[PDB]
This record gives C-alpha cells, structure tokens and sequence, in this order.
RNA sequence: AAAACAGUGAAAUUGUGUGUGGACCCGAAUGGAUCGGGCCCGUCUUGAAACACGGACCAAGGAGUGCACAUACACU
C-alpha cells in the first residue's frame, strides 16, 4: 500500500530492518508429527535442552522482549484498533496520530462502502482498505 | 467510552515517541570526514578509482566539501575534465605551475560502473582553453609528455608503503 | 463427470477413464510407467511383443526380489517381468482410442501417450485359516485408471 | 568484455592477498570477520601501516553482485597478518580466493 | 454390539507433475564445492546415548472431584 507514519518517516527503515526473526519451535517437533510447532517448557530429568547444553537450540525468555516504545507498531509506523461499526471511527477521533483502523473480517460489502466514506471524512487511516471490494 | 478503545488503546502512551525518534536518529548519523590538506594546485596525482583508475592527471581545486576538480589532457591521453572524491587520489612531488581564472564543474567519477566510453568524445571552450594552458607547461620539458601516457604499474616486489612519489 | 488429473485442450486430444477395475495395483503402474511419452503405434505393437513373450516390462519401484532377464537390457537394466493381465486390459484400453481419434476426425498417427495415471482403489475383503486356531486375511488390491493423448505439433 | 579490463584496472593499482580463516578459537568460529596476509609484510610494525585501508573482494561469475567492500581493521598476531570486515559474511566456499588491498582509507560506516 | 443428515470433508497413507536434497535440528553464508556445534525421548536412580524398561504411524476420548466436621488466612 506504501503508506508511513509521518512521525517516523526518517526512521521507519531503521526500525523494520532492526526487528528479530528468531521462532521458538517446540523441541522434537521435527521428529514425530502428534507433537505441533507451539512452545512448551521441557521438563524431563534427562532434557538437553532444559540443562542448556551448547549445541541444543535457546528458550523463550524476558532477555528477547522488545523495547516499550517500538513494541506492538506495524510495519507502516501505526498501532492498530478494530472496527465494525460506524459509530466506532468516532472513537478514534482523538488518536488518528498514532492509531489507524482495520474493519473486522465478518463486515459485509454493503456496510464496508458506509464504513470507508466515513473514514475518508474523518480522515482515518484503513488498513484493509481493498478488502473483499475490489470487484 | 466505546470497547474497542479502553482495552486495545490502553498498550502505550503513544504521545512520548517523537523523543525516541530523536534519540535513535542522532545515533545512527554518519561520522564526519576529514578534508586533506596535502594538495597544492597544479600538483599532479594518479587516479586510484572507476573508469580513468591508473591514469595522471593534474589536481586543480577543491569543489564540494570531499569533491574535487581534476584534468587529463584530451590530446596527449584522451582523459577531459572530471570530478571526484578527493581520497580517490594518489600524490606525487611533481607540481606544475598552473594558474586558473574562474571555477567550472563536470561529472562525478563513481566507484561502481557498468560500460566503458569507447567513443562520444568532444570539447567545450573550457576543456579546450585549460587544455591550451596545462600543454605550454609540458612542452618545454625532456620526457613529461610521455610520462602521461603509460599508466601507473604498483612495484609487486615489495611493500607499497617502502616506495616514494 | 470426471477431474482428470490435468489439464489439456479438449480439441486436438482424446480421453478415457475406468474405475474399480480387478487388476493387481502395483503391477498395473509397472506397465504404465513404461509407455509413457510413447506414440500409440509404437504402444501397441510393444505390448503385442509382451504377450508372446518376445519383450519385457522393467521393474523401477516394485521390483524387489525380482528374476534377471536379457530382454530388460533395451532399458538399461537387469530385472523385468511379464505381466500378462494387465497388459491385455491396457491393449484393450489404447485400441479403443484409435477408433475414437479416427472418428473425431485428428489422424491415426502422430498421437502421443502425453498423460497417464493409476491409483488405489478400496479394497476387497477375505480370509485364510491358519494353524493353531488363527484367522488371517486375504484381500485383493483393485486400482482406477486414466489416459490423455495428443496430437504432435511438429 | 568488462570483466577482463576491470581486472587489469585492479592489478595495476592495488596490493594483494588471499583470504584463509573466520576468526576461531579451537572449538567456535565468529563469522563476521576474516583473517587476510598481505603479499610481502610480514611483520606486526609493518602491518599496522594499513590499518583503515579499504579492501575489495571480486566475483565475475557471480549473478547477484559482482564484488564486495569491506575495511581492515585490526592487526592479528606476530607475522603480519590482519583482520577485516565486509558488507556481508563471507562464505566457507570463498576461501583461499583473492583479495584486492586499496591503497586509501574509509570510515567504518561506509563499508 | 454397530449404524444420524443421500451437508462440510482435517491427519495418517497413495499416484502424477514441478522443484530441493541424501537421516535430521541449531548458528552463518555462496554463482559454486559447505564450515562450526549437537548421541533418543519419557521414567525410576548416587549415576542413562546405553548391552535398563515403555514407545510402528495419525485422529478422537483419557487422571486431585463432591459432601460432612473441626481449623489458619484474605474479604464483608
């Protein structure tokens, strides 16, 4: 969509470039599959991963925990807040600085075209902006 | 108020990022570089990078704060009027005695290219005339007129920094 | 209607497919495997071969514990097999596409076995008796088969 | 053809080396810097003379990026050795290749 | 004993086509050979990679609960 937040524009690359990708998958997961990729603390007498071998993959943890002002910011430099209502946007009024909106999956065509002509008013950011109205 | 915003809304105060931007900005600024001093007008200096690296040339002035103004000789070895970044040169004791009358400027001379000019060559007025002025110097002496023609060759028998220029 | 598998024009080619059909799966993908990319002439007159046992079907994947046979050597192998009814059924099966490309009006020659598939079907349930008082099975493996040939744009 | 002038623009104009080692102890290895020796210094005074200097490595038959930039930064032992730094890690595959030594300075940043 | 809708139609497992590798995971990369680190989990045990036992594979079900009687804490 190629939109930035104008608050962070000369420093938005910096941040995004800065952001880990590290993922904590569940230890034997690639082995059997009855056990799925989502984090569960091993807790065996014997577990190499528990004991913190070298060699063994790195556990979840607070060390990883992102600074409290970049944290839950996308990638355009906005917070997000969902809608589905009209009346909602009227919330946002005060916050279009920093906050911008994403309509709720289940919001159907006829009420999304009332939702957009609101926003462009307001003049509110919408994420999902082409959606299912692309027809 | 509405329940969208008094539970999603409530992660930060927002309002304090603009001092973080700051912060982080400054941070990550480049470091400042130094402009050389060893440069006289006149002095001739081997080109080190791109399309000319290898070839004299004679140093006439500094432009734009690293930029500097450099002339081969369109007769004697083809190399008009250019510029560049003024570490991209090599010294040498020899000075000519040069004086010019005005500033003029050219096409930076980057690091990175794809395609030699084989062809396309002319002159303007300008290229001409300094041309007409660096040749009177070169003329009157022994073998300097050939000594712009063979390109520099680095000595491969020993280390860079026992040799002098 | 029928899924083929693929995807080709319904101009300039012809179709067949069969289901549930008693003969042996992995035999039946042997033979397949081999008559691929083959021109339909060319199929046919191999597999007349096969039947008189003047030539062979090579063995790739199902082949363990198999005889060695001079015949497998046009196929840069050692191991082959003779298996007689499957061969009868895909013969029938490939004569069948002739009269339909005769009839639609494309040439009897220049058409290519381009596609061509078997899969499992479910299977058929019996017993044997053992010894001590035992029960065992005994089930019999049947398969689903389909055929795509084009005409060669050469 | 470009390739074959680029090289003889470089061989007249640079010092050379080859690239034989990450950093390592005995048992880890820290990717992010290389050990490089230069043709003919081959003491720890000598060596110090190029710390700072701008080094190139070039790959012709490459179909991403033709060469890589990178900064000598540190001496590393008795016998004239350095160590470097470049844009992106170098490969266990590009070992033993040949390096290009500048003869000008850079800033740690530019790279 | 099993067996609901002539709905939706996951995983194990199979064939065909196209790509990437020779058991696989973590860290770091190339146009390209790869480099460094890692023994199979759960469990009793002074001590398990064990020539200790359980585990072929996938889905679904599957184990500190209710009442009575004294009790210490927090809240009214």
């Amino acid at each position: 969509m190629d939109i930035v937040n104008p608050s962070l524009s000369k420093v938005i690359d910096i941040i995004n470039k800065g952001k880990s990708k590290k993922q904590f998958k569940r230890f034997q997961s690639w082995r059997v599959k009855r056990v799925s990729e989502s984090w569960r603390k091993p807790r065996g007498i014997d577990n190499r991963m528990r004991r913190k071998f070298g060699g063994a993959p790195d556990m979840p943890g607070i060390g990883y925990k992102k600074p409290n002002a970049i944290r839950f910011l996308l990638p355009n430099g906005y917070r997000k807040i969902m809608v589905a209502c009209v009346k909602d946007l009227e919330a946002l009024i005060s916050l279009n600085s920093f906050y911008c909106a994403e309509i709720r999956h289940a919001v159907g065509s006829k009420k999304r075209i009332e939702i957009l002509e609101r926003a462009e008013e307001l003049g509110i950011l919408v994420i999902n902006k082409e959606g299912k109205l692309v027809k | 108020q509405r329940l969208n915003i008094s539970n999603i809304k409530n992660y930060y105060t927002a309002d304090d990022i603009p001092a973080f931007a700051e912060k982080l900005l400054e941070l990550h600024k480049p470091a400042p570089i130094e402009l050389r001093t060893d440069l006289v007008q006149g002095n001739v200096v081997v080109v080190l990078e791109g399309e000319y690296a290898s070839y004299r040339v004679v140093y006439l002035s500094r432009t734009e704060d690293n930029k500097a103004l450099c002339m081969g000789l369109p007769s004697i070895n083809g190399i008009g009027l250019f510029e560049i970044d003024e570490r991209f040169l090599l010294r040498t004791s020899i000075v000519l005695d040069i004086r010019l009358d005005k500033k003029y400027r050219a096409k930076e001379s980057k690091r990175s290219f794809k395609k030699f000019n084989t062809k396309e060559k002319v002159l303007t007025k300008e290229e001409n005339d300094i041309e007409e002025l660096l040749l009177k110097e070169i003329e009157n002496e022994k073998f300097m007129k050939k000594y712009f023609e063979t390109p520099y060759e680095i000595n491969n028998t020993v280390d860079f920094y026992e040799i002098n220029h | 209607a029928h899924k083929y598998s693929c995807d080709i024009s319904e101009a300039t080619s012809v179709r067949s497919q069969y289901n549930n059909i008693k003969i042996k799966f992995k035999n039946t993908r042997e033979v397949c495997n081999i008559i691929k990319t083959m021109e339909l002439n060319k199929a046919i007159a191999y597999l007349n071969d096969v039947l008189r046992f003047k030539k062979c079907i090579p063995v790739f994947r199902f082949a363990k514990k198999c005889g060695r046979t001079p015949q497998a050597k046009e196929f840069g192998t050692d191991k082959g097999k003779w298996p007689v009814k499957s061969v009868a059924f895909v013969k029938k099966m490939l004569e069948d596409l002739l009269v339909e490309a005769e009839k639609k009006g494309l040439g009897t020659s220049e058409l290519v076995i381009k596609h061509i598939q078997v899969n499992q079907a479910p299977k058929i349930y019996g017993r044997k008796h053992g010894a001590f008082g035992r029960i065992k099975p005994y089930n019999k493996s049947p398969s689903h088969i389909e055929v795509i040939a084009v005409k060669r744009e050469h | 053809m470009e390739v074959i002038k680029k090289i003889e623009l470089k061989e007249r104009v640079c010092a050379k080396g080859t690239l034989y080692s990450h950093k390592r102890s005995k048992k880890n290895i820290y990717p992010r810097y290389s050990l490089i020796t230069i043709e003919n210094v081959k003491t720890r005074e000598a060596a110090m003379k190029y710390v700072g200097n701008a080094v190139e490595l070039f790959k012709p038959e490459s179909t991403k990026e033709e060469s890589i930039h990178g900064i000598i930064k540190a001496v590393h032992g008795r016998s004239g050795a350095v160590r470097a730094k470049f844009s992106r890690n170098i490969s266990p595959v590009e070992m033993g290749s040949k390096v290009y030594i500048k003869l000008y300075k850079m800033n740690e940043d530019e790279i």
